[PDB]
RNA sequence: AAUAGGGAACGUGAGCUGGGUUUAGACCGUCGUGAGACAGGUUAGUUUUACCCUACUGAUGAUGUGUUGUUGCCAUGGUA
RNA sequence: GCAGAAGGGCAAAAGCUCGCUUGAUCUUGAUUUUCAGUACGAAUACAGACCGUGAAAGCGGGGCCUCACGAUCCUUCUGA
RNA sequence: AACGAGAUUCCCACUGUCCCUACCUACUAUCCAGCGAAACCACAGCCAAGGGAACGGGCUUGGCGGAAUCAGCGGGGAAAG
RNA sequence: UUUAAAUGGGUAAGAAGCCCGGCUCGCUGGCGUGGAGCCGGGGUGGAAUGCGAGUGCCUAGUGGGCCACUUUUGGUAAGCAGAACUGGCGCUGCGGGAUGAACCGAACGCCGGGUUAAGGCGCCCGAUGCCGACGCUCAUCAGACCCCAGAAAAGGUGUU
RNA sequence: GACCUGGGUAUAGGGGCGAAAGACUAAUCGAACCAUCUAGUAGCUGGUUCCCUCCGAAGUUUCCCUCAGGAUAGCUGGCG
RNA sequence: GGCGACGUCGGCUACCCACCCGACCCGUCUUGAAACACGGACCAAGGAGUCUAACACGUGCGCGAGUCGGGGGCUCGCACGAAAGCCGCCGUGGCGCAAUGAAGGUGAAGGCCGGCGCGCUCGCCGGCCGAGGUGGGAUCCCGAGGCCUCUCCAGUCCGCCGAGGGGCACCACCGGCCCGUCUCGCCCGCCGCGCCGGGGAGGUGGAGCACGAGCGCACGUGUUAGGACCCGAAAGAUGGU
């Protein structure tokens, strides 16, 4: 059952997989599903911006990708006391707060 | 089954045969071997220390390398599918000199020097060497005498 | 009856090529009318090497091209190269030189006509010589591919070199017994 | 394509192309690798050596981006710039020497190779082999490390 | 008078009989720690179908001779 | 006679006594033997080290040679 | 001792177990009237010798062969289950 | 076991050679030594006969074999068990052996002519329906074509 | 009479029940039946559906808890 | 050149019959089948090498030191649209371009000239280049010489060209170089003189280098895992009547 030059394989099968299998014939018709989604959402709250609020300047994390920059999650909290803006006005003028972060 | 074991089927062919025992004669050592001095391998059982196997006794190789007492030789053992070239070190007892190359290096210098005699002399020699030809027609005499007739013998136990 | 011959007498080369190709079969009925009325050779050596597969068809640097015409008696001669010119970014400088091949691509063409030298395919090539008189031709490194290095004696018997299918070169994958001596034996 | 296949070519061939004698019926020589130490012993070898024990050491929850050193040698170095200023930076005047830095393109590491053509150069990289930095110090050249 | 030796799928079970062998019950002896084993022994133990073709034994027959009947001859085959 | 089974080999010897002695040591490869031309084992020539012997050339990395032995995992000990 | 649809041997009386078979009755079988299955089935069916996968029905060489059949019959079909 | 056959096995029958001339070398070392190495220069017809050869890839099927001369081992011996060389059936018809896996010829597209092979030529059955040639043999169980399908010791004034 | 018999009730699968035979437990018992896991595994038998054209073998080596099988080489084809 | 109708002339099909010669019944295991080896009464329809993943190799196509949008996003509220089109400061990312090592780590260029420090086997310097050499190697180039109605005057040519040159792919070899260990050895460097780094020359281990050839897609073949070519058990387990 093995031959001639090749390759030893370790393919998981031996489990039973014909229930848990996944298919995705609907992998568009949730496309059509989710920009509905949005346009019902983009006009629906007001000229306030889509795509979220302001999101931050933040470097990665790690040897491999610290030359880049990557947009994060939220004002760190001494932003809003350097800009001079408080804390909990600060989401609904729509800028968005990560109450956790270091700087 | 068989017992696959070095030193098998040699009860007769590693040993001298006869009248001929004793330390070897050193003439064996006293010999000059090149790298490319085609050699055969008789081997000999008085020297332990190298003899090649029972399939190389009497197989004709080449020389490659030369150590201090032994000859690195290359030779065909057939193997069961093919042939193979095989390499193996045989000491200085076991082989002797190939006289399967003198009568062709001895011809090819009498055609060396034998094509630049008939060069200054004008013709078209044909030094080439011919097989064995069918018997020219030759001539007998029955001088005086007259053939003996035979005849086949009786029976006798 | 005859003889007791195992049958090599069915020839397995290429005579019109698999590829349904519509331009190559503009240049086979090109070739093969020029290939027996040439009475050389040179088109009988093209003719075949446009029936070859994708893989005897290797692509030919741009570095190995610029190198072979730097010998003593290719100054001035027209490169000719069945296959593919991929250009080099090792080699700095590119000559003028002239070549005649299907399919340059298009990083190669436009370093290739910058410094002023001119690209052909094989049609405006049997215009310029119907017996190819005065070209070199070239072809890549057909034994370059990462599948013949698989290929050699047997991964496993003295002096192997040949690259044993694993599915990640690394750590604990046919390293164990069969390449140290410490564990197992050594090939 | 069902029609290209064989099981329409060998479609009224009886034993359908697996022999009268060994027929061939479900699992002749275990499941999968089986019998690797035993019986394909022959075949897991010779094909597959080195397939058996342990080799190194563990390095528990090894994390793949401190072993992050992807490499450019030298003959890629020059087509990290636009090739308009290798040629403008080749203007006999002076050392006109630009920057090439690797690490704003996704390098770590300047390993060596010959072939560096003569102008001079200043590389900013995190790592030199000692062999790259001569080829850059022999063609009147800096090496100026940064990370 | 003689109590000759033999063969025919060790002739012969849709001819029979089951006595022994050779299932399952049981007893003894010896062997085995034991389950059990024993060309050692004993007792108790379901024997299926022919209506198919052939062979055969009988029974009407059949062709050919114009229909039909009476009296006959005998090629052969059996054998005391 | 050569320790032992046979076969081969051996005479100022491979035997028998004598005198020293640790080469039965460290080390990387190549090759031979059964071979699929894998592995263990055994063996062969070498090479670099340290030595022994001999006055010396030399010989000596176990037994005069053909058999005397054993993977992965695991344990143990040693080595920079 | 008694007892036993227990096992073995002998004796008395008895008898178709037998020597050695014969006859008679009933219900079939048999035939007609009516109703009417299954088992099984390559093709089918005469034999001797030969060879053959060593014991055929079919091949070889011989012997030979008449329609369609009924009542039986248990040699064969290495029958059928 | 002194000797030692036949058959068999190895090698060789040229340019990949041969010769001359010169430089490296840590090897060897009385010695411009020895030996390798390299560079340049000189001359192609070197036994027969036949033929186009070389090299890489992937991989199905198979891993129950038997028979024949010849040489052999067990066995009393076998259509027996085991071998060696080569051929053959298996995978393969056809002609012949009456019939048959394997013998003797001979290998196959479909056909018309001609000829032979092994074999045969009383009639089945194509062909001696030849003035075939020479001798032997009579059985109250004649004999009658390799494998091959029935035989010996011994004996005869049966006959040459 | 340690007798036979109707209905009610109890005991349920490694469990019931047995004056003991591995009997009986819904024709099923040296472990009942029904459903699912499950189309359970099978080195083992049975089968495996159109035509022409070309090429066309193997039963041997080595190893295996191997001897009805597989691996490896051998032999084959296709591609170049 | 000849012969001839209202019933004749030719011609056969999946037609019947008669004759001669040939001919054992088909699938299957098997060294061996007609078997006294098994399955097969007949006929219709159903009825068995699939799909997914992974790999390997061959071929085909596109691009090519790169390639790939498979996932999201964009376009109006379109049936065929669950399509197609585009994104690129959507290339994140896969696989390839860089191997070796257990691991810390390290990570692939020599050539020619001249000048030199005892030119001392060690070594130092600038210059020109630049993938090393040997032997084969299709092809291409030079090619002495020849070849046309008369001999001397010249042109593009052609064909046969002896010899010679450059040499693709590749095959064998020799050298080099990178990494792991081992023997021998001397030197240099200073974010600071140390059980510090760097190097050398030999010999080996490596899936390496020596001007890269890969990715994507489709198809075939083969192998594996999945019920895996179809059919088949004695069992085993849970949960129940
Ligand atoms: O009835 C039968 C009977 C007889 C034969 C079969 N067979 N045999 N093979 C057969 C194939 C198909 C059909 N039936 C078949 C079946 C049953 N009995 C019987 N006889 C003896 C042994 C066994 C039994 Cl059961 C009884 C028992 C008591 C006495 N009265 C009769
Ligand atoms: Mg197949
Ligand atoms: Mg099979
Ligand atoms: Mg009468
Ligand atoms: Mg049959
Ligand atoms: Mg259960």
């Amino acid at each position: 059952a093995p031959s001639r030059n090749g390759m030893v394989l370790k393919p998981h099968f031996h489990k039973d997989w014909q229930r848990r299998v996944a298919t995705w014939f609907n992998q568009p018709a949730r496309k059509i599903r989710r920009r509905k989604a949005r346009q019902a959402k983009a006009r629906r709250i007001a000229p306030r911006p889509a795509s979220g609020p302001i999101r931050p300047i933040v470097r990665c994390p790690t040897v491999r990708y610290h030359t880049k920059v990557r947009a994060g999650r939220g004002f760190s909290l001494e932003e809003l006391r350097v800009a001079g803006i408080h804390k909990k006005v600060a989401r609904t003028i729509g800028i968005s707060v990560d109450p956790r972060r270091r700087n | 089954t068989n017992t696959k074991g070095k030193r098998r089927g040699t009860r007769y062919m590693f040993s001298r045969p006869f009248r001929k025992h004793g330390v070897v004669p050193l003439a064996t050592y006293m010999r000059i071997y090149k790298k490319g001095d085609i050699v055969d391998i008789k081997g000999m059982g008085t020297v332990q220390k190298g003899m090649p196997h029972k399939c190389y006794h009497g197989k004709t190789g080449r020389v490659y390398n030369v150590t201090q007492h032994a000859v690195g030789i290359v030779v065909n053992k057939q193997v069961k599918g093919k042939i193979l070239a095989k390499r193996i070190n045989v000491r200085i007892e076991h082989i002797k000199h190939s006289k399967s190359r003198d009568s062709f290096l001895k011809r090819v210098k009498e055609n060396d020097q034998k094509k630049k005699e008939a060069k200054e002399k004008g013709t078209w020699v044909q030094l080439k060497r011919q097989p064995a030809p069918p018997r020219e027609a030759h001539f007998v005499r029955t001088n005086g005498k007259e053939p003996e007739l035979l005849e086949p013998i009786p029976y006798e136990f | 009856g005859v003889d007791i011959r195992h049958n090599k007498d069915r020839k397995v080369r290429r005579k019109e090529p698999k590829s349904q190709d519509i331009y190559l079969r503009l240049l086979v009925k090109l070739y093969r009318f020029l290939a027996r009325r040439t009475n050389s050779t040179f088109n009988q050596v093209v003719l075949k090497r446009l029936f070859m597969s994708r893989t005897n068809r290797p692509p030919l640097s741009l570095s190995r091209m610029i190198r072979k015409m730097k010998l003593p008696g290719r100054e001035n001669k027209t490169a000719v190269v069945v296959g593919t010119i991929t250009d080099d970014v090792r080699v700095q400088e590119v000559p003028k030189l002239k070549v005649c091949a299907l399919r340059v691509t298009s990083r190669a063409r436009s370093r290739i006509l910058r410094a002023g030298g001119k690209i052909l395919t094989f049609d405006q090539l049997a215009l310029d010589s119907p017996k190819g008189c005065g070209t070199v031709l070239l072809s890549g490194p057909r034994k370059g591919r990462e599948v013949y290095r698989h290929f050699g004696k047997a991964p496993g018997t003295p002096h192997s070199h040949t690259k044993p299918y694993v599915r990640s070169k690394g750590r604990k994958f046919e390293r164990a017994r069969g390449r140290r001596a410490s564990r197992g034996y050594k090939n | 394509p069902s029609r290209l296949r064989k099981t329409r070519k060998l479609r009224g061939h009886v034993s359908h192309g697996h022999g009268r004698i060994g027929k061939h019926r479900k699992h002749p020589g275990g499941r999968g690798n089986a019998g690797g130490l035993h019986h394909h012993r022959i075949n897991f070898d010779k094909y597959h050596p080195g397939y058996f024990g342990k080799v190194g050491m563990k390095h528990y929850h090894l994390k793949r981006n401190q072993s992050f050193c992807p490499t450019v040698n030298l003959d890629k170095l020059w087509t990290l710039v636009s090739e308009q200023t290798r040629v403008n930076a080749a203007k006999n005047k002076t050392g006109a020497a630009p920057i090439i830095d690797v690490v704003r393109s996704g390098y770590y590491k300047v390993l060596g190779k010959g072939k560096l053509p003569k102008q001079p150069v200043i590389v900013k990289a995190k790592f030199f082999s000692r062999r790259a930095e001569e080829k850059i110090k022999s063609v009147g050249g800096a090496c100026v490390l940064v990370a």
